[PDB]
């Protein structure tokens, strides 16, 4: 049920992000502060006491002032303190006080799901956009070779029977690329894909 | 891939 921090660490280091990747992190990641560098992270959305909710991606784009919070489901603001009681204002805080000059960035997020809404896959696609991210971190949520396997629908849909298929079919190449990216993946395929199920939560 | 939003966000 859901994906690991061992798991997800081993994922992304095959994705090529070993050079930026700050680790995964519960809530309380405390942000790009070391330097200004191309860094991101893995953030789940509850405490490690909780022993794990959702995950979320993060980049920080230097060149651009930039930082980037990837939710699979692309919720709003409001919807991410509402259903998951996560807020990162705190971690975004400390990231521009930290990095920028005139402590002012750009929070770049998505708008649009590309998980199904009973899909266990959080993890794995946070990889992949992390992937994106540190191959075309000026063009990552969209019109790069990555994430244009995806298809991002509205996130106002996410529920719906029209968008199944569009997010059933997300999933599979999902899966596609981490076996033709990650040799963590192809050596436990099959187990990941039972544990992250396109619909995990209804068999719970 | 998915449509996004940017904001600025000063501190
Ligand atoms: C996405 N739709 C929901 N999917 C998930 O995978 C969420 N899963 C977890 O958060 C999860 C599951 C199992 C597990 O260990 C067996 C972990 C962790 O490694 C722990 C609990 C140690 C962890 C929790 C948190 Cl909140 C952060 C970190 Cl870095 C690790 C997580």
């Amino acid at each position: 049920s859901g994906s690991s921090e061992q798991e997800l660490a081993a994922i992304v280091r095959d994705l090529g992000c070993g050079p930026y990747f700050l680790g995964t992190h519960d809530k309380r990641f405390p942000g790009f502060l070391a330097g200004n560098k191309l860094a991101c992270a893995i953030v789940n959305t509850a405490g490690r006491e909780t022993g794990g909710v959702h995950w979320l991606a993060f980049g920080w784009n230097p060149r651009s002032r930039t930082c980037y919070m990837f939710d699979p489901f692309g919720f709003s603001d409001r919807r991410l303190k509402q259903i998951y009681s996560f807020e990162y204002e705190a971690m975004l805080r400390r990231s521009a006080l930290a990095l920028s000059p005139d402590r002012c960035l750009s929070l770049e997020q998505s708008t649009q799901t590309v998980q199904g809404p009973d899909s266990a896959a959080c993890g794995l696609f946070c990889c992949m956009f992390l992937h994106a991210f540190v191959h075309w971190p000026d063009r990552p949520m969209d019109g790069n070779p990555t994430m244009n396997l995806l298809t991002g629908v509205p996130n106002g849909m996410l529920q719906s029977p029209q968008v199944l298929p569009t997010l059933r079919r997300n999933q599979e190449k999902l899966y596609r690329f981490l076996a033709h990216h990650s040799p963590y993946f192809r050596s436990h395929r099959a187990a990941i894909e039972h544990a992250t199920a396109f619909d995990k939560m209804k068999q719970l | 891939g998915v449509k996004s939003l940017k904001r600025r966000r000063c501190y």
